[PDB]
């Protein structure tokens, strides 16, 4: 429909709503393994669910671009799978855990 | 891929760049730029100097954009002190901030052509440059390396008459840009050597931290001057020249377009510069006027302490970035309560751009490498610092 | 007196909490300066994880690395304070993530997270001596090819220990221990009187 | 020779520097040039020497010409004034 | 506000007339001829160069140029060795040591500006309370030997005496501004 | 105590790496003396390598050793991938500088502060 | 009082946009010239 | 897993200092006193360690002071005595710490000056 | 005097103010190098235009090297040069008797006037340099004339050190380059086929360091040191060795000297610096004298440096691209002759 | 300037522009030197009253950074409001 996105490298993705719905539903799935009260799971699930809901609700891509911001729809696709990649990465990282180690004392005292 | 060690051959210059390269005949397989041929210690030297005596270092960091760099340190030192410059000084800094952008673009576009082989554009626009320098001199005293924009505003009000001349020039400069155009924008040959050379994707440009025309040329819309306004660049109205099909030719067109847009910003500044003072009234930060220091005791004490010891900035750290002509110029200035800084990493739009030379010039000929160093406006002072 | 909007000191503050919550395993302190700048502080092990979350999170996209630097507080056990300043072109905000590294306790490299860091990390090794694991090609960038010592360390003499001159006898440039003809006059500038409670 | 009696000894070798060259010195010496200017006979106990030219001169200072014996001398110009 | 440079708004479908116009552009190098016209045009413009020795590029009063030490009209050198010109010099160029002169006045026994060290910032011009050290107009002081560039009090005082008339005029023009 | 290992878990494993670097330099000395047309003897140079590798013989800590070879490897790279020209290499030999005596009487006769 | 300021009423307007003039002979007409030279030249 | 080392962090081998200036340089850790000229005490707060002073011969051509010692102008500032001692040990410089000496409390009261018999 | 302060390198002071009249020379260049390195005050009297002495400027530090215009025939020029020097070193010498200067002048006449003035001045010590094996009866006018000088100057300046170097080995020297340059000549004549003229070269630096050490040592007064070398050589190996490093064919063909003195006469006629000299020829085949004398090197503090060690640097320019990378190890050494 | 009309006409044509109207060389249009003396304005803080510095010294009224999350339902929050799309220019959208 559009001829091309402003960003040089990005290429127009036809069926953008379908591509987003695929990525958004996947992320939601991966997040399902995160610990229940894990902060990343609750926060990202909230963001992704709102994004899908809007993608499901809006059948016009131009208004879809306005509703979840994202500039061009193609970028939103890149951001979603980038997040999908990190969600997979953090499950391995287990950052929801407590602080690895307290800072050596006086480590953060700037006046010095 | 016989290493040629090209660049100590003064072939693209912009400073002294040993671009060790491996070339299968006339094709470049890998470019490993070497840097530090101009490292001079600017970051360590500053730790041993007071805030006002480190201002002259910033002009030398990237001296084709002499002042715009000074504004970045100014802003940074003003933030740490939570002081702001007076209204007239702000407009001045935007006036000379833009004049400086033109000066940089005339350098970048014309020096680009000299390496390409077009030599007449350089002489055409260096005469215009010359005329601009004279503004610097009649405002600061130095043709370049002024030291005019200080941490609390400008040093001295504009001479009585400069604005009028920064008009006559501006009123005409356009035609000069127009001429260059009739020689290069559509040359049947400029396009070839520039078009589709060093294309950088949008995602890759953000990833390698390009942050400049280089991003804007790829179509990413980011001008720190519109996104995060500094000084009174908010009160003016200009159009960022975004580009598509980012390549050497497109970005060029962008640099010619900001030369055009800066004339739009300069016009306004001349039309709307306010009556007022050009330096903060806090003798604490700005040095007292010489009539005052020669008649009032509190002013001498403030003059003596300011020049001998210093501002005494409150302890803290800040990263302030402006839109220097090359790209995002930022100073991370950590500061103890002392009058002399503790650290001052200068982010140079250029350390990031050079790094990209490798990911831009791939499967390219020796001549292509020369074109790409030009499209990054590399001034080795900022990269080497 | 500069104009300050508390809208930002509130927005940024909240984000700080958001990051902290999402990455509690590494975030030690998260502060907003009086200058409206956030500065999450992370354990050195959280270099990879905290950056990646910021580069690839819908509610916090921090795509470009503005700078990687290392202040050196000699007093601090962990001498260096690697500081990474990032920008989010999507949310028009910058954040700084700063970690601590001692001389012989290397930090991970983020060239993976941002390739901008390929050069700055080499710059930090050359000047301060911090080492970055998994770096593609770590090697001196700014200093001379044979330079010995890391220059921006606070314990390195400004003038340095070696200077170069051309010697006819050997017809080649030759280092010699530095001999300066007017030593750097070290003006003492600190005043014996404080300014405010701070 | 110079303002401060800087005269390389007959045996010093920096005199080689002056060999085949002029040792730069100024005939006009201040210690003497100020003397020529006469004492200003002001009629007020305390007078001020702005330095001549106001802003184009030296920091303003007030001199007490009360001592009848001596004359006040501006720490800046060296100009002397007597009551 | 943004602006697309090099973005083709639409796909103009080739029309013979259009094609010919284009083909002619490639075949008969029409745009190349356009570029030649521009340079021929200037060939006819008056050249902007100046006879350097005979004519000089204009420098206004604030030009920093070469250091000089001024003297009071009476003949007493202005410097009173407060030594903050040394304090604020960014390059460590000025070296000053002083002692009370026989008159009892304060004066500098040695004032040495190392011009090779100096980066001509003009802060010394700024800092001096008596304004004894000034940035003199002369920029032509190129020297055969490095030692000549190092300047002691006698060279600067002599430089001051030679250029005092113009220095006074220059300071006269710019002091209201400062 | 309680330190984290940089690359070598113990002086033993670390020493392995030093051996490798020595070999590297040993095999390289000859090439440099030829590709840089240096006026030195391969044997002479190879002794220099030994000198340096032992100047730091005292280090007992594994972490310090590991960095030392990282740095050492970097130097080799600058000399085999030649980015370091003769001036740089010969500096190792301290050819121009006048050697200073370490005898007390010698120093007394020459310098205020020994 | 007297400081360097924009003249009353503001300065005049300055042009910044490209003023490159699309001046040339139309392509068909152009071809004819060269073709005519050849056509005549051959005769 | 972490490894154990009882070796005092000495990193003299990595710092990159010429041998002469690591074995012949004595640094003193001291809290700066107050020039009696001023009564402010903000410069007597942080500990500083300063390297031993060395030759300052006059220069023949201009009479400027000339120094051959690189570590002369370097004075590092450390917040606490323990941290400064650590810097000397790992860098291998010899140290001789001087205990801080703070003014002892002094009892003052304006009434005394008007004492019947002082 | 000047108390010696500093660490020992440039920008330091050693307290030796020294006129050095023939500094522009091959030996000279080296003498100024060490004197400048040490931090000594060096006055360089020069006659050639400034362009040619630029090579001496970077040596020494600012205000440490002073250049004075001087003419040998004009006594006044020598007078002012030594006015403020306390050490005078004389390296005045040439191989080709020039139109306006005879071997006497360059060796005996001039070097006398110089030391003569130096005394009038009150210079603490004068070092006079004369060629090795210099009999007042030696065949080469040069050597004999030089001998004549070392005597005279002793009467103008008593207790004046007289170092007497052998032909010198160094880059830019003749001894080594001359032979190597015989390449242009297809055949390389060698009197007695390069035999019975054993020669002991000495590295230039060794000579220089030695000379400098003299200036700063009380042990040398009236001493006639002889810097010689670390190994002697029959001219045959030397010639071939040279050609060896130069990697150019060696074709030793004997040439009767009586005829060869004539060849020297030929080039000698050359207006522009004759390449060979009748007086040279003799000198070249003049056998090196034995080493029984006030020792020079080592005695004055520098251990001689073998020829083979640095030969590679002196003879490299004469090789061809093909052999440029070749190194000393690849090549063979020459053989000494304790004879 | 000072060009015979014909040269000017050739100039204007070959260039395609009225270069005469905007000559690069400057002639009697540049600000004359010795412009009149300047009496510059004194800014605020020069009042002789109600000018207490304590009420005008932002330098050190600044305080140590505010600290959150020190080591010693809830909605998602962004670094800041998502950025607003820039709008195409209206004087010259393209070119
Ligand atoms: C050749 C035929 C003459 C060419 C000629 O006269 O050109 C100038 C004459 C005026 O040109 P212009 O650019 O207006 O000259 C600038 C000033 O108006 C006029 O310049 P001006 O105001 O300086 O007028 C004074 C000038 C006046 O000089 C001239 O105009 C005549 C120059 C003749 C050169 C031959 O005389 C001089 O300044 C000294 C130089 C004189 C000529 C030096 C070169 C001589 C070369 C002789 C060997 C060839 O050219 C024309 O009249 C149209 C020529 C169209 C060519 C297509
Ligand atoms: C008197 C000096 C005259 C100089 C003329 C050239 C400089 C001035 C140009 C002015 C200008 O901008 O217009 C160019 C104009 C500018 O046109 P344009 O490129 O902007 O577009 C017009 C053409 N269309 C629209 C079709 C694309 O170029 C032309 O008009 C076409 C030139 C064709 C040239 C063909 C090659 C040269 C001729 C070769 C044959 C031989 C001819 C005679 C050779 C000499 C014999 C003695
Ligand atoms: C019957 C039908 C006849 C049709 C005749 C057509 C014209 C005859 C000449 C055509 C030459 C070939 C051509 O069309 O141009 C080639 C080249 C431009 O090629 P380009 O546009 O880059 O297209 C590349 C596509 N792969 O052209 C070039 O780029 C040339 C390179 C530039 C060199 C300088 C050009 C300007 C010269 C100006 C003076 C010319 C004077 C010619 C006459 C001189 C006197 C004889
Ligand atoms: N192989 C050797 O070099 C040996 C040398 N010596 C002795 O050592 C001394 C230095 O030798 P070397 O450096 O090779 O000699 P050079 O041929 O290099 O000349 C030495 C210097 O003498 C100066 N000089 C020569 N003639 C005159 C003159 N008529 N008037 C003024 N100055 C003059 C030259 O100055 P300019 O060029 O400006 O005229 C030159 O700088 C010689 O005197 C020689 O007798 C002894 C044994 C071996
Ligand atoms: C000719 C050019 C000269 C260039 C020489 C070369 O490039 C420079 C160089 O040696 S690069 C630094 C080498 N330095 C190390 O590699 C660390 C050695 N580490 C130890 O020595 C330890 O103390 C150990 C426990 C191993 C002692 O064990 P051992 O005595 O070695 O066995
Ligand atoms: S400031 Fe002016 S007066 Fe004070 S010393 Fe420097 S020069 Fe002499
Ligand atoms: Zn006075």
């Amino acid at each position: 429909l559009k001829k091309t996105t402003g960003l040089v490298g990005l290429a127009v993705c036809d069926t953008p709503h379908e591509r987003l719905t695929i990525l958004y539903t996947k992320t939601l799935d991966i997040l399902k393994h995160f610990p229940k009260h894990a902060a990343y799971r609750k926060y990202t699930e909230q963001i992704t669910n709102e994004k899908l809901d809007m993608v499901k609700a809006e059948p016009d891509v131009k208004k879809l671009e306005a509703l979840l911001q994202g500039g061009e729809v193609e970028e939103v696709i890149l951001q979603a799978e980038k997040e999908l990649s990190l969600a997979r990465k953090m499950l391995k990282w287990k950052p929801w855990e407590p602080l690895v180690e307290e800072p050596p004392a006086n480590q953060w005292k700037w006046p010095i | 891929n016989m290493t040629l060690n090209f660049g100590p051959q003064h072939p693209a210059a912009h400073g002294v760049l040993r671009l060790v390269l491996e070339l299968s005949g006339e094709m470049v397989r890998k470019c490993d730029p070497h840097i530090g041929l101009l490292h001079r210690g600017t970051e360590k030297l500053i730790e041993y100097k007071t805030y006002l005596q480190a201002l002259p270092y910033f002009d030398r960091l990237d001296y084709v954009s002499m002042m715009c760099n000074e504004q970045a340190y100014s802003i940074a030192v003003e933030k740490l002190l939570n002081i702001q410059p007076p209204p007239r000084a702000q407009w001045i800094r935007v006036l000379f901030g833009e004049i400086t952008r033109i000066l940089n673009h005339i350098m970048a576009v014309t020096t680009h052509a000299l390496d390409i082989g077009a030599m007449t554009p350089f002489f055409w626009m260096f005469e215009e440059r010359e005329k601009m320098f004279e503004f610097y001199e009649r405002v600061s005293g130095a043709r370049m390396h002024a030291a005019y924009i200080r941490p609390g505003g400008v040093h001295q009000d504009l001479p009585l008459g400069l604005l009028d001349d920064i008009y006559e020039f501006s009123k005409n400069f356009s035609l000069r840009i127009d001429e260059v155009e009739e020689m290069l924008t559509n040359n049947r040959i400029w396009r070839n050597r520039t078009v589709d050379i060093g294309v950088v994707t949008a995602e890759d440009a953000l990833n390698y931290g390009f942050s400049g025309v280089m991003l804007r040329g790829s179509g990413i819309q980011w001008d720190l001057r519109k996104t995060q306004p500094y000084d009174v660049y908010d009160q003016v109205e200009f159009d960022v020249p975004i580009g598509s099909r980012g390549d050497c030719y497109d970005r060029y067109l962008c640099r010619v377009e900001e030369m055009r847009q800066s004339l739009r910003i300069i016009e306004q500044c001349l039309n709307k510069m306010p009556p007022g003072e050009i330096k903060v009234d806090d003798a604490k930060v700005s040095p007292p006027k010489r009539a005052e220091m020669k008649t009032s005791m509190e002013s001498l004490i403030h003059h003596f302490k300011l020049y001998t010891e210093g501002y005494q900035v409150p302890p803290g750290a800040t990263y302030t970035a402006i839109e220097a002509p090359k790209g995002e110029f930022g100073v991370y200035l950590v500061s103890d309560g002392s009058s002399r800084p503790y650290r001052c990493k200068i982010k140079a739009p250029g350390f990031a751009h050079l790094a990209g030379l490798d990911k831009m010039s791939k499967g390219h000929m020796l001549a292509d490498v020369v074109a790409i160093i030009g499209t990054q406006d590399i001034v080795f002072g900022e990269i080497d610092r | 007196v500069r104009p300050r909007s508390d809208v930002t000191h509130k927005q940024l503050s909240a984000f700080g909490e958001y990051v902290a919550e999402i990455l509690p395993k590494y975030v030690q302190q998260v502060q907003v300066s009086c200058l409206d700048e956030l500065e999450i502080c992370i354990h050195p092990d959280g270099v990879i994880p905290t950056l990646t979350f910021l580069r690839d999170h819908t509610n916090a996209q921090f795509k470009s690395l503005a700078d990687l630097t290392a202040v050196d507080v000699p007093t601090r056990q962990n001498r260096f304070e690697i500081v990474y300043n990032l920008l989010s072109l999507r949310f028009n905000s910058r954040i700084r993530v700063k970690t601590y590294a001692d001389e012989l306790t290397p930090i991970d490299s983020i060239v993976s997270v941002h390739i901008a860091a390929n050069w700055y990390e080499r710059e930090v090794w050359d000047m301060f001596g911090v080492f970055f694991f998994n770096h593609p090609d770590l090697r001196r960038i700014l200093t001379d090819y044979g330079f010995e010592g890391h220059p921006f360390r606070k314990d390195f003499p400004l003038t340095g220990y070696v200077e170069l001159r051309y010697d006819d006898e050997v017809k080649r440039v030759v280092a010699e221990p530095v001999e300066l003809a007017q030593e750097f006059r070290k003006f003492d500038l600190n005043s014996p009187w404080e300014a405010f409670p701070a | 020779i110079t303002h401060t009696g800087q005269v390389y000894d007959e045996k010093d070798y920096r005199r080689v520097r002056f060999v085949d060259r002029q040792k730069e010195v100024n005939e006009n010496f201040a210690i003497d040039l100020i003397a020529q200017q006469p004492v200003n006979e002001v009629e007020h106990r305390i007078i001020a020497c702005d330095g001549g030219g106001g802003a184009l001169g030296h920091p303003k200072v007030y001199i007490n010409l009360d001592k009848e014996t001596k004359t006040g001398t501006c720490g800046y110009c060296g100009l002397q004034f007597k009551q | 506000t943004y602006k697309y440079v090099n973005k083709k708004e639409q796909e103009s479908e080739v029309d013979m007339k259009s094609a010919t116009d284009n083909a002619a552009r490639i075949l008969m190098w029409t745009e190349l001829i356009r570029g030649l016209g521009m340079t021929l045009s200037y060939l006819f413009r008056e050249p902007a160069t100046i006879n350097y020795p005979f004519e000089k590029g204009p420098l206004s009063p604030r030009f920093r140029g070469e250091h000089a030490l001024r003297r009071y009209p009476s003949g007493e050198e202005r410097c009173i060795a407060c030594k903050l010109c040394e304090a604020i010099c960014p390059a460590q160029a000025i070296t000053i040591e002083a002692e009370p002169r026989a008159d009892g006045s304060r004066r500098t026994t040695r004032y040495d500006i190392d011009m090779t060290k100096c980066i001509y910032c003009g802060f010394c011009q700024e800092a001096c309370p008596v304004d004894a050290i000034v940035e003199g107009p002369n920029f032509e002081f190129s020297t055969e030997t490095h030692e000549e560039l190092l300047y002691n009090k006698e060279k600067l005082l002599n430089n001051g005496d030679k250029w005092e008339a113009e220095i006074a005029a220059n300071i006269q023009a710019d002091y209201l501004y400062r | 105590t309680s330190v984290k290992p940089i690359f070598s878990r113990d002086l033993n494993e670390a020493k392995r790496r030093v051996r490798e670097l020595y070999r590297a330099w040993y095999r390289e000395v000859p090439n440099t003396v030829h590709l840089m047309q240096l006026d030195i003897t391969v044997k002479q140079g190879r002794d220099k390598v030994r000198e340096m590798f032992m100047k730091n013989a005292h280090v007992t800590d594994p972490r310090v050793v590991d960095l030392l070879v990282i740095k050492g490897k970097m130097e080799l790279q600058e000399t085999i991938k030649v980015w370091k020209q003769r001036t740089h290499v010969m500096r190792f030999f301290h050819e121009t500088e006048t050697p200073r005596p370490k005898d007390f009487l010698s120093k007394f006769y020459m310098g205020h502060d020994p | 009082v007297k400081q360097d300021m924009p003249p009353p009423g503001g300065y005049g307007p300055i042009d910044y946009k490209r003023n490159l003039p699309r001046r040339g002979l139309s392509g068909y007409s152009m071809f004819a010239v060269g073709i005519g030279a050849l056509i005549f030249g051959y005769w | 897993q972490l490894i154990t080392v009882d070796e005092k962090l000495d990193i003299t081998t990595l710092t990159g200092v010429p041998e002469e200036h690591i074995k012949t340089r004595k640094v003193r850790i001291f809290v700066p006193a107050r020039n009696n000229m001023q009564s402010g005490v903000n410069n007597t707060k942080k500990w500083k360690m300063e390297f031993d002073t060395r030759e300052r011969w006059e220069n023949p051509l201009m009479g400027w002071a000339s120094t051959a010692d690189p570590l002369s102008n370097m004075v590092l500032t450390f917040s606490a005595k323990e941290d400064a001692i650590a810097f000397a040990e790992k860098n291998g410089w010899s140290y001789d710490v001087e205990e801080k000496k703070v003014p002892k409390p002094k009892s003052k009261s304006y009434g005394a000056n008007f004492s019947w018999n002082k | 005097a000047v108390i010696p302060h500093g660490k020992g390198g440039r920008s330091s002071v050693s307290g030796v103010v020294a006129t050095v009249f023939g500094a522009t020379g091959f030996l000279g260049r080296y003498v100024v190098n060490h004197l400048g390195r040490m931090g000594s005050q060096v006055i360089i009297p020069y006659r050639c235009d400034v362009y040619d002495i630029m090579h001496l400027r970077l040596m020494g530090d600012l205000g440490q090297l002073t250049f004075l215009e001087w003419d040998a025939r004009d006594k006044d020029s020598i007078r002012k040069a030594v006015q403020h020097s306390n050490v005078v070193i004389n390296l005045i010498g040439r191989e080709w008797e020039t139109r306006n200067f005879d071997f006497e002048d360059v060796f005996v006449n001039i070097p006398r006037a110089i030391a003569q003035a130096s005394k009038e001045a009150g210079v603490e010590r004068f070092i006079h340099v004369s060629h090795l094996n210099a009999s007042m009866k030696s065949s080469s006018k040069s050597l004999r004339s030089k001998a004549v000088g070392e005597k005279e100057v002793r009467s103008v300046f008593p207790e004046a050190i007289i170092i007497r170097p052998s032909d010198i080995f160094g880059r830019e020297d003749r001894f080594l380059n001359h032979f190597a340059n015989y390449r242009w000549f297809l055949a390389v004549p060698l009197v007695s086929l390069g035999f019975k003229t054993v020669k002991q070269p000495v590295y230039v630096a060794d000579v220089s360091k030695g000379i400098v050490n003299a200036t700063k040592d009380p042990d040398a007064v009236g001493k006639t040191f002889a810097f010689t070398g670390p190994n002697r050589y029959l001219l045959f190996h030397l010639v071939k060795y040279i050609f060896g490093m130069t990697h150019r064919t060696f074709i030793p063909y004997p040439l009767p000297l009586f005829v060869y003195s004539w060849i020297g006469k030929l080039f000698g006629l050359s207006p522009f610096e004759p390449w060979t000299t009748k007086d040279k020829v003799e000198r070249i085949h003049i056998s090196d004298v034995m080493p029984t004398d006030l020792p020079g090197l080592e005695d004055l503090g520098v251990q001689p440096t073998p020829l083979e060690l640095k030969s590679i640097e002196v003879l490299r320019r004469h090789r061809t691209y093909r052999w440029l990378s070749s190194e000393i190890e690849e090549t063979k050494p020459a053989k000494t002759v304790n004879y | 300037a000072s060009a015979t009309r014909v040269i000017q006409k050739l100039r204007n044509w070959a260039s395609g522009q009225d270069l005469q109207a905007k000559l690069q060389l400057r002639y009697q249009e540049i600000a004359k030197r010795t412009q009149p003396p300047p009496k510059l304005p004194v800014g605020p803080s020069h009042k002789l009253s109600n000018n207490y510095y304590c009420t005008r010294d932002g330098r050190r009224e600044v305080v140590p950074p505010s600290i959150i999350m020190s080591s010693q339902e809830k909605k998602a929050v962004t670094p800041a409001p998502p950025m607003k799309r820039w709008e195409l220019s209206k004087d010259q959208p393209y070119l």
